């Protein structure tokens, strides 16, 4: 790996600089280098890894959606324009799949198997669900097996989070938020999505009294997104 | 249009 | 070149798709491929080339400025933190210089020498001035020779534009705008900057009566930027 | 802060 010669601490320092510079492809490469040193990640380092790859795949998803919309219009009255729209959508799609496969590969070699604390294990299993979900968004061929891989990862995370974390924990909240989005947007299960969002929101509301002012702010920010999706879905 | 997922902190 | 096997028309089609997808590194690579087919560019194709590289170098300049500001703070009371800020600023700087050298190389091989009409020749010489100006922003070692290369390109463009184009022509206006920015931001010549902006603005104002509604809109958009800089500078 | 140069059309 091109980051094999750089100190772990230097990779983490440069990931933070790349975040400030909005250089998210560099940030992801630094954090991949840090993971490949083979030590477990701290909470802050897990968040850096998540920010970097979410920003890289976020640009790819946005581009893929623009190209897929143009390609769908072309397949309606529509003037034949040749293979270029499909080719370019395929190029972006292949790069998106590559980024997802890289994140899944880090989780499988060896972040998940070394993660024993609930906070780290739920974080990594939610990430596994997320990057299978991004694969599912573009899948048309193993679409079923990719959707099942996402569901299985989210379900293992949910089972640990419900046993080990309070209902206001931000990791637990964001896992439930993303699993609800899986149900609505991927799995054709809007009623499961709405039920999960509502139960998550209500159980968190009932535990807010236990929190400090700063924890309250962290939890309520995510609860607002559950409420924003419930307003969209109903 | 699309559902909101967990954002970066 | 990786674009050597793709049709010229297909490269231009895919540049337009990449612009819609906000994939400006892809857009630049497609347009570089199109230039390397060896045919002259149309007005629309010159604009695609300019948009693509301006967006790529624009991200690099923004990142370089963030990193240079952190590096300058570190060289003030400031805790030693090692070589990482300098190394990462240097990495971004080298990639920025590479992008500028690639655009300058296209202009020299062979866009400028084949450009005989005033609109194409002034466009390419303004671009040559611009990409030497971006090199000058990061230069600290040949800084003088880089500043002279920018000035010489802008001056040749100015001499053709004043002979061959009306004072409202948008290419002529944007050349004068960018040369005024060279004078203020690079050449330590604020009075030359202010004089050029004012004379450009006033000569354009006097020729607006000749224009259609749509030409009037094109020219006045650029004139507003001359006025915005004059408000900043005075 | 910095002067405005010609934008994309
Ligand atoms: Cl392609
Ligand atoms: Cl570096
Ligand atoms: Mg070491
Ligand atoms: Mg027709
Ligand atoms: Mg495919
Ligand atoms: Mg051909
Ligand atoms: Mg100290
Ligand atoms: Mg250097």
């Amino acid at each position: 790996g091109a980051m094999g010669s750089m100190e772990r601490a230097s990779l983490i320092q440069k990931a933070k600089l790349a975040e400030q510079a909005e250089r998210y492809e560099d940030m992801a490469a630094f954090m991949k280098g840090a993971v490949e040193k083979g030590e477990e990640l701290s909470c802050e380092e897990r968040n850096l890894l998540s920010v970097a790859y979410k920003n890289v795949v976020g640009g790819q998803r946005a581009a893929w959606r623009v190209l897929s919309s143009i390609e769908q219009k072309s397949n309606e009255g529509s003037e034949e324009k040749g293979p270029e729209v499909r080719e370019y959508r395929e190029k972006v799609e292949t790069e998106l799949q590559g980024v997802c496969d890289t994140v899944l590969g880090l989780l499988d070699s060896h972040l998940i198997k070394e993660a024993g604390d609930a906070e780290s294990r739920v974080f990594y299993l939610k990430m596994k669900g997320d990057y299978y979900r991004y694969l599912a968004e573009v899948a048309t061929g193993d679409k079923k097996r990719i959707i099942d891989s996402a569901r299985s990862a989210y379900q293992e995370a949910m089972d640990i989070s419900k046993k080990e974390m309070p209902p206001t924990n931000p990791i637990r909240l964001g896992l439930a938020l993303n699993f609800s989005v899986f149900h609505y947007e991927i799995a054709n299960s809007p009623e499961e999505a709405i039920s999960l969002a509502k139960t998550t929101f209500d159980e968190a509301m009932a535990d807010l009294h236990t929190l400090s002012e700063d924890s309250y702010k962290d939890s309520t920010l995510i609860m607002q997104l559950l409420r924003d999706n419930l307003t969209l879905w109903t | 249009i699309r559902s909101t997922s967990t954002p970066n902190v």
